[PDB]
RNA sequence: UUUACUGCAGCCUGUCGUUGGGUUGUGGUUCUGGAUGUACAGUGUAGGUAGGAGGCAUCGAAGCGGGUGCGCCAGCAUUCGUGGAGCCGUCCUUGGGACACUACCCUUCCGGGACUACGACCCUAACUCUGAGAAGAGGACCCCGAUAGGUGGGCAGUUUG
RNA sequence: CAUCUCAGUAGGAGCGGGAAAAGAAAUCAAUUGAGAUGCCGUAAGUAACGGCGAGUGAAACCGGCACAGUUCAAACCGAA
């Protein structure tokens, strides 16, 4: 079948333990482990994956390995008198997923960008790590862009803290339409959030 | 407090008197597949969990003897209202 | 305040992940050498069972060995021989099962090799501590995320007609 | 009074414009149909939940306001 590379590296990591990307995996969670919380990265890991979430090789595109911990809300015993339901709190995991949370991070690391997605590239008993691709608004070769140049506007500041990436709309509950989704659409604010 | 293993009275099926035979009504075990079963899974979270925190109740001093009379014609059996006895033999 | 009712933190312990490479004892999983299958024996070893029997055989078939799969040191296989016929059974050892080659598909045998789960031991490369660093000391344990059970006036909400 | 209610309310952190959010079916229907989204009316205090107590509580069909559809990844060419 007249296929492209893109093709093998999407079915290389679509089983990471049983390849060779397992060695790999055993090599770069060193190097990783020893880096910080967010750092540039020439290119990306998963070739397929960025090109498929809108990934050019051009002038003011960015990406990012951003590192979260696992597990869920870390939440404090409250002091003062609750009643009984609202006394618990150690098994009351979050409720916002982790690669909003490294989204959040980066856009929080780079002010003048802004995100577009991300993707889940490798985890440990103790973190996990997402690839982020950020887009440069003020760049010239940016703005000559027809498949990009709606992100030159007055409401895309401040994109990934107001949840419109994937992630964030996975996470509104707006993924579907039709049943299940009476209290989520076309935002959870506007029905007393209620829903999700 | 005895009463015979067999004995002739009115069958509501038959229509007609015949030989009954009775026996003890043994009360089953509840299964987890009823509602109430799903209800308390539900309703278990952190704390309190209102019907099913609740403490066992007490007893009475005597319960009632509970019987069970089945034909031996069509092998259907019914059930009466039923007394209420400390020591019951089952006297054949 | 407490051995009042209901809960929640803290702590103790099992299981899953992080988490790798060997030493062997475990059990099947899985695989070979023989239908191993044999008491009323046998000329025969129920070549499971079974067209209740017909093809093999100096053009290879026998009684015996420490005994060759194995078992009743009998004897079907032809194996290391040994004599140089065990033929089918309509002479059925007239059967627990009565038995003949293109069938053993299957009592079994089980280097049990093989991935697996357990108990113990060893190794370093993950990981942890110390140091500016070389390096040193531990080590797949601990910490950590999740889950299950306990103890728990440390703390909370209430009741005490 | 402990589940429930008060209520996702009061309060907090982040982002942000003249508006914002949503938006072109892996949809709703029922036998056979409709054809992106938002807002108003109705369905309806109905279905559903609940010491089945007190209470909480929709959507689709249907009528209106206003109407608008498209762009990438890959298969083919390989710097055009
Ligand atoms: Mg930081
Ligand atoms: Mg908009
Ligand atoms: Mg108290
Ligand atoms: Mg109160
Ligand atoms: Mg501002
Ligand atoms: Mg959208
Ligand atoms: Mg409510
Ligand atoms: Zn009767």
């Amino acid at each position: 079948m007249v296929k492209s590379f893109y093709g093998y590296v999407r079915d290389a990591w679509k089983n990471p333990d049983e390849t060779y990307v397992n060695e790999l995996r055993w090599e770069r969670l060193q190097v990783w482990r020893k880096q910080g919380s967010v750092t540039r990265i020439e290119r990306p890991t998963r070739i397929d994956r960025a090109r498929s979430l809108g990934y050019k090789a051009k002038q003011g595109i960015v990406v990012v390995r951003v590192n979260v911990r696992r597990g869920g809300l870390g939440h404090v015993r409250p002091n003062r008198g609750r009643r009984t339901q609202k006394m618990g709190k150690n098994k009351v995991s979050g409720g916002m997923s982790i690669q909003r949370i490294a989204e959040v991070r980066a856009d929080r690391r780079y002010p003048n960008l802004e995100v577009l997605n991300s993707y889940w590239v490798g985890e440990d008993g103790k973190h996990k790590w997402f690839e982020v691709i950020l887009v440069d608004p003020h760049h010239p070769v940016i703005k000559s862009d027809k498949n990009l140049n709606w992100v030159c506007d007055p409401s895309s500041r401040g994109r990934a803290t107001r949840g419109k990436t994937s992630a964030g709309r996975k996470g509104r509950g707006m993924a579907t339409r039709g049943k299940g989704t009476e209290k989520t659409r076309p935002s959870i604010r506007a029905y007393k959030s209620r829903g999700k | 407090m005895k009463i015979p293993k067999r004995f002739r009275t009115y069958c509501p099926f038959c229509k007609t008197h015949n030989e009954v035979v009775v026996e003890r009504v043994k009360k089953g075990q509840a299964s987890s597949m009823t509602h109430i079963a799903r209800q308390k899974k539900r309703q278990e979270g952190i704390g309190n969990s209102g019907k099913f925190s609740k403490v066992p109740g007490g007893d009475k001093p005597t319960k009632r003897i509970w019987l069970r009379y089945r034909c031996t014609v069509c092998k259907k059996a019914h059930q009466r209202p039923c007394f209420r006895a400390k020591k019951f033999e089952f006297k054949e």
